[PDB]
């Protein structure tokens, strides 16, 4: 009973997380510079791997 | 009836994702800069100014219909899983 | 000189003098930032003849086009490279002695979509202000019946019956 | 100056209908163009110099002031989420945990009656279930 | 030749602003007489639906296979100062008398002062960083966008 429904739980926090995830990936593209390329490029898979498992 | 409630459930968590991941895509393309031709700086950035603000709530509507859906399904689940609900009149 | 476009050049003691060839002098006093000083027309209004002087000094020259007598005469402005060659550089109507420059078909719908995508933003930043969220609540904005009521009702049809109303 | 009872949502609809003005000034201008009469088209060659690199400077400035409102409102909507989550449906849970429920159309039902337990008794228990955190 | 393409030009963009006009107008009287029950997702729907379609098919439409608009410039033949009802069954329920005040009225390519404003301070910003690290955020945008575009083209397979 408390398995599934922290399941939803879950996928609300991660729902979270993906809008988080698109929020900060144009945060960093907005920067004059963005040193951390590779941060961008963590913080896109970030954000697919929480959309597809979501 | 229950299937067709179930295959609506499904119908919405394909569009929401589907719809995410496709504002932000175009939010991402229209990020490139282009040479002009026939679309005056200012009018061009305006528009794409409008693309990007609008783009960004609808990814914000579509998580709330994500959460909308997540709350329906918690709703189907607490009244019609019969499992629990055996196990909890047991108790 | 930045925008020619959003210019305007009057003389209001030379607005009751105004005939066909009047037009070009009007617009030939001087002072005009439409109006070129080093045009050929001012040479051929140095010396002489006005009427091959159009022709025989090629270069800028500032064809009247379509004469309406009281307030639209069409002045447009050439480049000549021999007699009959005519080349197009600009515009301009006059309206009750007032010259405006034709403006192109571009810049004025560029313009007017400009005003669009400003106002509509303005509206759209207005309304993502106002509308608040809950997961619980939803949005939001920032700003019984018994069942004998059968019978109780077709007592009230009698009572209607025998005793009806009376304005 | 009174509308159409609309006191809240006046300046989008003030915003709106200037748009809605310069649009018909536009569907006006090349309708009129579209005629011979009234208005008519010349063909002209000209040219324009920019006087500074007018495309990268402009685009790059504008590009990052849109993509600044776009991160903008896209993290103040998670922000809210986080804000957001941190009750109805646990008290469902307690509820359904208690007593026996159901579902009908969108309206959530519960039977209150021994007629699970072997009463014959012509009288149906449904009591509703109200979101107000709840109440029947 | 040419002009048969102006007019098609012609043709097809007084129809999309066609279209943004009855899309701007439903909207318009749908916060009227719609009022109450409004949702944001309904204003940001039709928010989305018109300036998405219709700004993007202007563009569009603006810039592929067109004449160069500047090209062409408006100019009037005739002012003539009485009602005339062809030209008020032409441009729809509106443009009063044909007179001196109409084509002053229409023919203006000054924006409006806030906007202008706007473009100063554009300029005034054009005046700081310039042609290596504008060239160098070009070049380093394009190639991450295209990073990422690439990233997610390939996921969705």
């Amino acid at each position: 009973l408390a398995n599934e429904r922290l399941r939803a739980l879950e996928d609300i926090e991660r729902e979270i997380g993906a809008i988080l995830q698109n929020a900060g990936t144009v945060i960093l593209e907005l920067s004059k510079e963005k040193t951390n390329e590779r941060l961008l490029d963590r913080q896109a898979a970030a954000f697919t791997a929480s959309v597809q498992h979501v | 009836s229950k299937e067709t409630l179930l295959q609506s459930y499904n119908k919405r968590l394909k569009d929401d994702i589907k719809s995410i991941m496709d504002n932000f895509t175009e939010i991402i393309k229209t990020a490139k800069i282009e040479d002009e031709t026939q679309v005056s700086r200012a009018t061009q950035g305006e528009q794409d100014n409008y693309e990007m603000h609008v783009r960004a709530a609808n990814i914000v509507r579509a998580g709330e219909s994500l959460m909308k859906l997540v709350s329906d399904l918690k709703q189907f689940l607490i009244l019609n899983d019969f499992p629990s609900v055996n196990e909890a009149i047991d108790q | 000189r930045d925008n020619l476009l959003g210019i305007s050049w009057v003389d209001s003691s030379w607005i009751p003098i105004l005939n066909s060839g009047s037009v070009l002098d009007y617009f030939s006093e001087r002072s005009n930032p439409f109006y070129d000083r080093t045009c050929n027309n001012e040479v051929v209004k140095m010396q002489r003849l006005t009427l091959e002087h159009l022709n025989q000094m090629v270069g800028i020259e500032y064809i009247l086009l379509h004469a309406q007598e009281p307030i639209l005469f069409i002045i447009r402005k050439q480049q000549r490279q021999s007699p009959a060659q005519v080349i197009p550089l600009a515009d301009y109507y006059i309206i009750a002695g007032v010259i405006y420059q034709a403006p192109d078909l571009g810049s004025v719908i560029n313009s007017r979509v400009l005003t669009a995508v400003h106002g509509i933003q303005s509206a759209f930043d207005e309304a993502m202000s106002y509308c608040r969220y809950h997961p619980s609540k939803g949005y939001w904005w920032h700003f019984s019946s018994i069942f004998q009521r059968q019978r109780v009702d077709a007592l009230l049809l009698d009572l209607r019956q025998k005793f009806p109303p009376k304005f | 100056k009174f509308q159409p009872s609309l006191w809240p949502w006046d300046s989008v609809r003030n915003n709106l209908r200037s748009a809605l003005t310069e649009m018909c000034v536009l569907y006006d201008v090349l309708s009129i163009v579209r005629d011979k009469k009234f208005m008519t088209l010349d063909p002209v060659s000209q040219d324009a110099l920019p006087p500074k690199q007018n495309p990268q400077t402009l685009q790059l400035i504008s590009k990052k002031k849109s993509l600044a409102g776009a991160a903008q409102i896209l993290l103040k909507g998670a922000e809210r989420l986080t804000k957001s989550v941190t009750d109805f449906n646990s008290e469902l849970l307690r509820l359904r945990q208690h007593w026996k429920l159901r579902k009908v159309g969108d309206k959530i039902l519960g039977d209150l009656s021994y007629r699970s337990a072997g009463s014959l008794f012509p009288h149906h228990g449904t009591f509703e279930v109200i979101k107000n955190p709840l109440d029947v | 030749r040419e002009e048969k393409q102006l007019e098609a030009s012609l043709d097809a963009l007084l129809s999309q602003v066609a279209d943004l006009k009855n899309s701007l107008g439903s909207f318009i009287c749908k916060l009227e007489n719609e009022y109450g029950r409004l949702t944001w997702p309904s204003v940001l729907d039709s928010f989305a639906l018109l300036s998405g379609q219709l700004n993007t098919l202007n563009k569009v439409l603006k810039h592929e296979k067109t004449p160069l608009f500047r090209n062409q410039v408006i100019i009037p033949l005739v002012l003539s100062p009485d009602r005339d009802e062809d030209l008020m069954r032409q441009t729809e329920g509106r443009v009063p008398v044909f007179s001196h005040e109409v084509v002053p009225d229409h023919l203006r390519t000054k924006p409006d002062p806030e906007v202008e404003e706007q473009e100063k301070q554009l300029t005034t910003d054009a005046a700081r960083i310039g042609a290596d690290a504008a060239q160098k955020q070009i070049q380093s945008l394009n190639k991450m966008c295209s990073n990422l575009l690439e990233k997610i083209s390939k996921e969705e397979r």
